[PDB]
């Protein structure tokens, strides 16, 4: 009405939380909550977000794991402190709308449903899909020509990164593929070939760093022989410098960044270089996607290709990915022109602005419109006739 | 995908005949030769454990890789280029493995005349391979290995190694 | 006392071959399932899945070597041996709505459902199909357990009507005419010949004696009891301190033995001097269970030895087991037991 | 001595084919055709090839594509049979048109060149396996559910009804249903999935208030299925509420009053000499019947529209009524099996089967009807 509502996207390895309307999340957490190692208000005793990574009195745990939740008590004491630590709004006086994971379970969202409505009363409630805003958001890269909620959606993150088709805000469960490297194993690719490389490093900061390396220097190359011969050749104007301070000796510590920057983004495109136990390259997986999917809406899934998540937020990650399905694409297509005794397959991998934060956005882009107050199920609706009301989300926007 | 290989009369032995000053069962060698062809795509395929045989000459390049993989475990001890070239020596004059003897780890891909050559170019093709790496291992500065190509000392090609 | 674990969930219906050389059961599944006995451990040897519901109902003629089967399928299939696959015909049941049992006669059998009419079928050779007339006068509900006389033409059957009525379902056109028993001269087919005289409890099981003379039934009230046309069709019941019984057969001419609710297998004998009936006792006397089965009877057949002088008792429950018991063993276990 | 007599059914979904005489079918695959785009044997393959139904609602739209059907029919995959040297039975649906029956029998005796043809009412024909002259043959298939009146071997063109709900509706029904309950099915990724899901747990409750209130209070009706992906959902209610549509045709927006309203203002406007009669046997044939529970529900609502209508209050008068329908055990083919049994029946007899030379004499319409 007056106010606005709050909302949240809770993801394996970054919570994002803020305020609907707003251009950016007014906080954007860690996923980890600080415990102890019980009666009273043993339970009010509970730090989330950065200020719990490193906590010594304390134990740091993680509660979403590859997008679903693990502990729902520790999930809740965190929407707790997000709710009134980190937001401070009144939440009987304000909406509220939820992130939900690709495989999340109609039990799982009954319960959610169950701790926003009954311990929070909020007035509004509202449980969304992540692929469904996500289209949206990329709907906010192409303008009003061709704002549609079909297509093919890969999310990935820390947790996890899929390949979900949707389809008129209809996700095809059929069709959904699940991939195995996300950016924690990119992370952790960087941190192996870091402590093969060179040596330096505190092994309490080893991890961070590679983080760091993950983040400034990392970029996606085009071939795996030119990244490295003009690392070998020049070497001068390509090896970077990455200096950070060991929280240890408070010392200038120093490593040098190279080879790694090309092959942790290249660990996408090769998924056979860190995993013995997986072949498919992401190429292969979004063919498989889109042709294991509806042939009628095949054409609008390999033509709406939206990125969403962290790890999709690489340099040229994208462009490689149209080049390779293009690639085949063309290939197949030439194929079966030269036994055809075909039309020009269009293909287009889209890259939108808050390609990052996609998952939240789109939900901040739907909160805004009056037709979120009329689809978001009613605190009535909810007593009335029960955690039910809350298992159908309507989408509009169309 | 994965790489492979790059004449119509060429001359082979067994599965697998393509510039070097050591004596061997090995032809005259043009600008590029196979151990430079296998030394240009030598720290790429190192992290890839599927591969696809396209052509003969792929063996031959899996092969050279595979002993550049334990030529460069020798010389990550190195200390002086002399010393270098001198294991080198040791390594292109050892002999430990064979095709479909006591485990290639790859004798499934894989007369006496046969035998000699297959052996006397294993060895040509070691020597010339330690010492065409001997050169480009140690860098201009303290005469010592560079880390950017010891980096590759624990990761193994196509999941197999020779030693 | 030779109990065998088959299966974790109940059993629904258990039958035996002519010379007892295999068992067949099936497991409240789509499919009937039948087992050979081959050294001390038993395997699996046919498998019929043609009927489209759980199965209650399963007889095996003993003579003709062949197999009917009838459950929530609503339909009935006299199932015989061909060649190596045990080929089922279709039997039309003609009910709009879980028992069977074959005659002595093994040439029609009856069977009792939930469409309040003993549903009897003989088979025509003439036309070379099975047919089912239904007996239904004096029905008002299921027919439980059913069981025949020696005559082979009158049946007896307990329905949840909370009475146990012998009817007859002689089919005039597939046998000879019925000699004259103590249990009436008028037999036709639907006459109903006797009934009971209980207003509670329904009476799940139902069994005639060998000599025909005597006819008893378990009630679920409790409650059993064994009528004799000996004595002008004279009924005598007797209430259990234990729970119901599911079960009910006769051993000897004057003992019978029976399980149920309780889980254990009990002995009574009825002493034709006084006219009452009397309890023998616990003759299973050894999860947490006090006895073999860890759930109540469902069935309880004769191995060897006729129903006067019964040599081994099969007992089928709702506990998985197969509870192979012998009387010589349970004489020599329990001293105090007299049959 | 008649060359092999046959009999085949080609429905709107599924083609049920059966050799002349046989207690069931001997060949029973799905009427789909199916094509390539890239460089029972065409439903193995969907996600990946174009596929076209010939036979639309009963009617055939596409006869390039009936033509191969018919070719895969009586090619050497199910049949296998020479058609100029056997004869064979079509069966038809009630209400067609006389162009379509008799382009029939024109492709029948051109196209395929058949030495022998016997087409015959399905209506007809599926109570010609239960052997009555009168009765009430209801067909609910995967294109429509008419139901159509017989008596003394004839249908009444203008007693026969129909209602837009089938078994295709019903698989559609249930597809939409589950979506609401929290989990996420494709329109047509999961079809043939949806079916299978519908066939299996779902069915048609008598008391719909009984039945909502034992499926909303207890939890007894709540069944759980594992699906293709290894994922597993529970549906409860959903298993009746979906089918349920078969007795009220206004769940899912449609045109009309209900299987049972239809049956019930179809026998109350039949002649009153022949309403005791018609009302105590109707003979139930079609995929749709298979659903578990579909009598009672159908007694019921006919016992209902018998005594608020025809007792008009009256109690005491309600059960001088006869009411008997008969769901048979072999109902999922009635139709098939009844054509098996006539065609084993007039396998010989006399000369009452349309020829070839009478085909090719004169006469593409020579049939005596
Ligand atoms: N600047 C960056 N460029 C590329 N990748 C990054 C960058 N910063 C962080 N990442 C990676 O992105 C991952 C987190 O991505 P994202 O926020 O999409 O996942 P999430 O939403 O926290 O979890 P989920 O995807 O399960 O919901 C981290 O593992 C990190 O390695
Ligand atoms: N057990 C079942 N319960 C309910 N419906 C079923 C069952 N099995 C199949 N069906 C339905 O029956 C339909 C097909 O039935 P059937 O083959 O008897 O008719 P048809 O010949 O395809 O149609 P038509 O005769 O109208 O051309 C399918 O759409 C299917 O959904
Ligand atoms: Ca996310
Ligand atoms: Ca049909």
């Amino acid at each position: 009405g007056r106010l606005p509502a709050c909302v949240v996207d809770c993801g394996t390895g970054y919570t994002k939380l803020g305020y609907a309307g707003n251009t950016e999340p007014q906080f954007i957490i860690p996923s980890c909550i600080a415990i102890k190692e019980m009666k009273g208000v043993d339970d009010l005793d509970f730090f989330i977000g950065d200020e719990a990574i490193e906590k010594p009195t304390y134990a740091t745990k993680w509660p979403i794991r590859h997008g679903i939740v693990e502990d729902w008590d520790l999930m809740e004491r965190f929407m707790e402190q997000v709710i009134f630590k980190y937001l401070r709004a009144e939440p009987e006086d304000h909406y509220f709308l939820l992130t939900e994971p690709p495989l999340n379970t109609p039990e799982n969202r009954e319960y959610t449903a169950e701790i926003m409505f009954e311990s929070f009363n909020v007035p509004g409630l509202y449980i969304a899909v992540q692929a469904v805003l996500a289209l949206a958001a990329s709907w906010t890269s192409r303008q009003v020509g061709e704002r549609t909620l079909t297509g093919t959606v890969i999310d990935s993150g820390d947790g996890v990164t899929h390949v979900i088709p949707v389809a008129e805000g209809y996700v095809i469960g059929s069709c959904i593929k699940h991939i195995p490297i996300a950016g924690r194993d990119i992370t952790y690719f960087i941190q192996q070939l870091l402590r093969d490389r060179e040596v330096g490093i505190p092994p309490e900061q080893s991890l961070e760093t590679a983080k760091a390396v993950k983040e400034r220097y990392s970029y996606v190359c085009p071939d795996l022989v030119k990244e490295f011969n003009k690392y070998d050749t020049d070497g001068s104007k390509w090896i970077k410098q990455y200096t950070g301070i060991n929280a240890i000796s408070k010392k200038e510590f120093s490593i040098d960044v190279g080879y790694e920057r090309f092959l942790g983004p290249e660990i996408f495109f090769h998924p056979e270089f860190a995993n013995p136990d997986f072949t498919q390259p992401i190429s292969e997986v979004v063919d498989e996607v889109i042709q294991n999917c509806p042939i009628d809406v095949r054409r609008p899934l390999y033509k709406n290709i939206v990125l969403s998540g962290g790890s999709t937020m690489f340099r040229d990650f994208g462009r490689r990915l149209q080049r390779d399905l293009k690639r085949t694409v063309d290939a197949r297509l030439k194929l079966s022109e030269e036994l055809s005794g075909p039309k020009p397959i269009d293909v287009q991998v889209i890259t939108h602005h808050m390609q990052r934060y996609a998952v939240w956005f789109g939900g901040s882009m739907l909160a805004s419109t009056p037709e979120f107050y009329q689809v978001c199920h009613t605190k009535k609706d909810y007593e009335e006739i029960g955690p039910s009301i809350c298992r159908h989300n309507p989408v509009f926007g169309v | 995908p994965a790489y492979h290989s790059s004449d119509p009369d060429t001359k082979l032995i067994g599965n697998m005949a393509l510039r070097s000053q050591f004596k061997g069962p090995a032809p005259r060698e043009k600008d590029t030769d196979i151990v430079d062809e296998a030394i240009y795509y030598f720290k790429a395929n190192v992290f890839f454990k599927n591969y696809e045989i396209k052509n003969e000459a792929d063996r031959t390049l899996i092969y050279i890789t595979l002993y550049i993989s334990e030529c460069l475990k020798k010389l990550q001890k190195c200390n002086s280029k002399s010393q270098g070239e001198k294991e080198m020596y040791t390594l292109g004059i050892t002999n430990f493995p064979i095709p479909g003897e006591p485990g290639f780890p790859l004798n499934a891909i894989y007369n006496k005349q046969e035998d000699e050559v297959m052996r006397a170019y294993l060895q040509q093709l070691r020597q010339e391979t330690g010492l065409r790496l001997c050169e480009k291992v140690f860098d201009p500065q303290n005469d010592k290995p560079s880390k950017w190509w010891t980096c590759f000392v624990k990761r193994q090609f196509m999941n197999k190694s020779l030693s | 006392m030779a109990y065998h674990s088959f299966l974790v969930e109940p059993i629904s219906c258990h039958a035996w071959n002519k010379d007892r050389t295999q068992i067949a059961i099936c497991p409240n599944n789509h499919e009937v399932h039948i087992y050979e006995k081959s050294g001390n451990k038993w395997v699996q040897v046919h498998e019929l899945k043609e009927h489209n519901g759980q199965v209650t109902g399963i007889d095996w003629a003993p003579d003709s070597n062949r197999i009917v089967t009838c459950g929530t399928d609503r339909n009935a299939y006299v199932w015989t041996l061909k060649g190596r696959t045990w080929k089922p015909t279709l039997v039309i049941l003609r009910i709009n709505r879980r028992c069977v049992r074959w005659a002595p006669n093994e040439k029609k059998f009856a069977v009792g459902s939930g469409s309040r009419v003993i549903s009897i079928c003989y088979f025509e050779q003439e036309n070379d199909w099975w047919v089912c007339k239904h007996i239904k006068k004096p029905i008002r509900s299921t027919v439980l357990s059913l069981d025949w006389h020696p005559n082979s033409v009158l049946l007896a059957a307990g329905s949840c009507d909370f009475k146990c009525r012998i009817f007859s379902a002689y089919i005039k056109e597939v046998e000879e005419r019925p000699a004259p028993t103590p249990w009436g001269s008028k037999m036709p087919f639907g006459e109903l010949m006797f009934e009971s005289s209980s207003s509670c409890g329904w009476v799940h099981g139902v069994c005639f004696s060998a000599n025909g003379s005597r006819v008893a039934w378990v009630s679920h009230d409790s409650t059993v009891c064994l009528a004799d046309a000996d004595k002008k069709m004279a009924v005598a019941t007797l209430a259990s301190e234990t729970l119901p019984l599911l079960a009910v057969t006769f051993i000897t001419e004057s003992s019978l033995v029976a399980a149920g609710h309780d889980c254990f297998p009990v002995l009574f004998t009825y002493d034709s001097a006084a006219g009452k009936l009397s309890f023998g006792g616990r003759l299973d006397v050894p999860a947490g269970l006090d006895s073999l089965h860890k759930n109540s009877v469902s069935q309880i057949s004769v191995l060897s030895g006729g129903k006067a002088k019964c040599s081994q008792f099969c007992t089928t429950g709702m506990d998985g087991g197969m509870s192979i018991w012998d009387v010589r063993s349970l004489e020599s276990a329990l001293k105090d037991l007299k049959i | 001595q008649g060359r092999k007599v046959v009999v085949c059914d080609n429905g709107t979904g599924f083609v049920k084919c059966g050799y002349a005489g046989s207690n069931f079918p001997e060949h029973i695959f799905p009427a789909l055709v199916g094509r390539p785009i890239i460089r029972d044997e065409a439903s193995e393959l969907r996600s990946m090839l174009e596929v076209n139904y010939p036979m639309e609602n009963g009617i055939v739209r596409n006869w390039d594509d009936m033509k191969h059907l018919w070719d895969y029919t009586f090619g050497p995959e199910k049949l296998n049979i020479d058609t100029r040297n056997c004869k064979i039975l079509l069966t038809e649906p009630p209400m067609n048109p006389t162009k379509n029956r008799e382009k029939i029998v024109e492709v029948m005796f051109e196209t395929y060149q058949f030495s022998g043809v016997y087409v015959a009412i399905q209506a007809v024909l599926t109570l010609y396996a239960q052997g009555l002259l009168t009765g009430v043959v209801v067909d609910s298939g995967d294109g429509v559910t008419h139901i159509c009146p017989v008596y003394e071997g004839f249908s009444l063109p203008h007693l026969t009804r129909r209602l837009d709900i089938a078994g295709r509706d019903i698989t559609r029904y249930l597809i939409k249903l589950l979506l609401l309950r929290g989990y996420a099915f494709n329109h047509s990724a999961d079809f043939e999935t949806v079916r299978m899901i519908k066939e299996k747990l779902c069915y048609v409750g008598y008391n719909i208030e009984q039945e909502q209130k034992l499926a909303l209070e207890t939890t007894v009706l709540v069944e759980s299925y594992t699906l293709p992906d290894g994922r597993i959902i529970k549906v409860g209610g959903e298993r009746f509420e979906a089918p349920e549509a078969l007795f009220q045709p206004h769940l899912i927006n449609v045109e009309g009053v209900g299987v049972a309203e239809l049956l019930f203002n179809t026998i109350q406007a039949a002649d009153i000499d022949t309403r005791s009669e018609f009302y105590k046997h109707i003979v139930l044939s079609g995929g749709s019947t298979m659903y578990p529970g579909l009598p009672s529900r159908l007694e019921r609502e006919l016992k209902q529209l018998y005594l608020e209508r025809v007792l008009k209050g009256d109690v005491e008068k309600l059960s001088k009524f006869k009411i008997r329908i008969e769901d048979p055990p072999r109902r999922k083919h009635m139709v098939f099996l009844g054509g098996a049994v006539l065609a084993d029946i007039m396998k010989d007899k006399d000369n009452f089967w349309m020829t070839r030379q009478e085909y090719q004499e004169k006469g593409v319409r020579v049939l005596e009807k």
